[PDB]
């Protein structure tokens, strides 16, 4: 709550209970190599 | 001089293994290394390397995130693995320089398999 | 930022000159090529650096000529004790294709 | 007193006394031909 | 363990520390 | 810059040299080359070692 940013990007999409280990950054996977892919400088919060 | 490597065992793939070099007659804080892998049918690539400062940062493009190296005490150097694949099945050599090498040690293999 | 080993396989004789080409995709960082001799079940010993410079404790037989993108790796002869694949050990102007690569393996044979 | 003790400890049970407030001179006992061995490491001899 | 060492109503003693 | 592609060498590049001991300081821009054995603490070394 006491930060500034240029911008903020959301992004929306199902997985099943276990892929959710993936959505943190640097994780590997079906999912995380070949879905979606997050940088290891990855700044922001996960949610699901 | 003379270097030796540890720490090859069978081991499950997806669990991290430790494993390290350490240099006899010489500290590692003034001659550069390197760390490479050769599969039993494959060409040799080379993953970390560090010496002096902080060096670690020159990591291999395939290695990516799951790769680490670092020198626990002055003649000992620690290898860091994670998410290991039956793809990573090599031969762990403790090279001595980045773009010129001397002398490495036996090599330890460490065979991925469930 | 792969370094390509043409040809793959070279074979030669005793008595016969030895000659190989490793290419490199981008430029070389000032002259850091450097080649190793890598036996069977042991870790490559260095056979010539810099290209052209012999180390110490080494065979005066391993002459390199070449610079920038292509070079070339000429040997007077074989005493059938060179058997082994050489890797031409590719510097880079770090952060720009990796920061070092290695190329394949070109081993020699002699026919006896 | 330490050089003058008339037993000394094996090398696995290595003894060890602590000195301070005390005055120390090591000019004098590094330049002595009694001492086979005398080697200085991070610091100078001159400096003691 | 000791690691230093030292060996050295009508009155009024007093002290500051 | 850079020069390890010449002065270095395999097994010891001893050509080049440092002044590892001086009795004493230097002066801007001067230059050295008596390489005189020098002695320390009581210097009663008059001879060679």
């Amino acid at each position: 709550n006491d930060l500034c940013f240029t911008n903020v990007y959301a992004d929306s999409f199902v997985i099943r209970g276990d892929e959710v280990r993936q959505i943190a950054p640097g994780q590997t996977g079906k999912i995380a190599d070949y879905n979606y892919k997050l940088p290891d400088d990855f700044t922001g919060c996960v949610i699901a | 001089q003379s270097l030796e490597e540890s720490g090859g065992d069978l081991v499950k793939p997806g669990a991290s293994l430790t494993l390290t070099c350490t240099a006899s007659g010489f500290t590692f804080s003034r001659y550069y290394m390197s760390w490479v892998r050769q599969a039993p049918g494959k060409g040799l690539q080379w993953i970390g390397c560090i010496d002096n400062t902080i060096d670690t940062t020159y990591y291999a493009s395939w290695a990516k995130g799951r790769f680490t190296i670092s020198k626990t005490s002055s003649t000992t150097v620690t290898l860091q693995m994670t998410s290991l694949s039956a793809a990573d099945t090599a031969t762990y050599f403790c090279a001595r320089g980045m773009v010129v090498v001397d002398l490495w040690g036996p090599g330890t293999l460490v065979t991925v398999s469930s | 930022q792969v370094l390509t080993q043409t040809p793959s396989s070279v074979s030669a004789a005793v008595g016969g000159t030895v000659t190989i080409n490793c290419q490199s995709s981008q430029s070389v960082n000032n002259n850091d090529l450097a080649w190793y001799q890598q036996k069977p079940g042991q870790p490559p010993k260095l056979l010539i650096y810099f290209v052209s410079t012999l180390p110490s404790g080494v065979s005066s037989r391993f002459k390199g000529s070449g610079s920038g993108t292509q070079f070339t790796l000429t040997i007077s002869g074989v005493q059938c004790d060179d058997a082994a694949t050489y890797y031409c050990q590719g510097g880079f102007g770090c952060n720009s294709g990796d920061c070092t690569a290695f190329g394949g393996g070109t081993e020699v044979v002699v026919k006896r | 007193e330490v050089f003058n003790a008339t037993r000394f400890a094996s090398v696995y049970a290595w003894n060890r006394k602590r000195i301070s407030n005390c005055v120390a001179d090591y000019s004098v006992l590094y330049n002595s031909a009694s001492f086979s061995t005398f080697k200085c490491y991070g610091v100078s001899p001159t400096k003691l | 363990n000791c690691t230093f060492e030292y060996v050295s109503f009508k009155n009024l003693r007093e002290f500051v520390f | 810059w850079n020069s390890n592609n010449l002065d270095s060498k395999v097994g010891g590049n001893y050509n080049y040299l440092y002044r590892l001991f001086r009795k004493s300081n230097l002066k801007p821009f001067e230059r050295d080359i008596s390489t005189e054995i020098y002695q320390a603490g009581s210097t009663p070394c008059n001879g060679v070692e």
